């Protein structure tokens, strides 16, 4: 979607492997603010939104 | 209220200890008041701050 109508998708009831996101070189910018990128596989979350 | 003088000392000591334990729940401007949350959530360059 466009940025004025940005699409929000809920992520819930899943086990998430974020290690395929860090180790992928396809992303030009992979920048996390409130959390370390390498700790995402060690934590549990809810109300995850993309 | 006969033994108020001893009770004030006991209450002041317990209140000082209680306030000291309440101070652990404050983040003092950090993202969280728990050390384990900071160690589990952040890399050392921001964790040191």
């Amino acid at each position: 979607a466009s940025v004025y109508a940005w699409n929000r998708k809920r992520i819930s009831n899943c086990v998430a492997d974020y290690s395929v996101l860090y180790n992928s070189a396809s992303f030009s910018t992979f920048k996390c603010y409130g959390v370390s990128p390498t700790k995402l596989n060690d934590l549990c979350f809810t109300n995850v939104y993309a | 209220s006969a033994l108020g003088k001893l009770q004030d000392v006991v209450n002041q000591n317990a209140q000082a200890l209680n306030t000291l334990v309440k101070q652990l729940s404050s983040n003092f401007g950090a993202i969280s008041s728990v050390l384990n949350d900071i160690l589990s959530r952040l890399d050392p360059p921001e964790a040191e701050v």
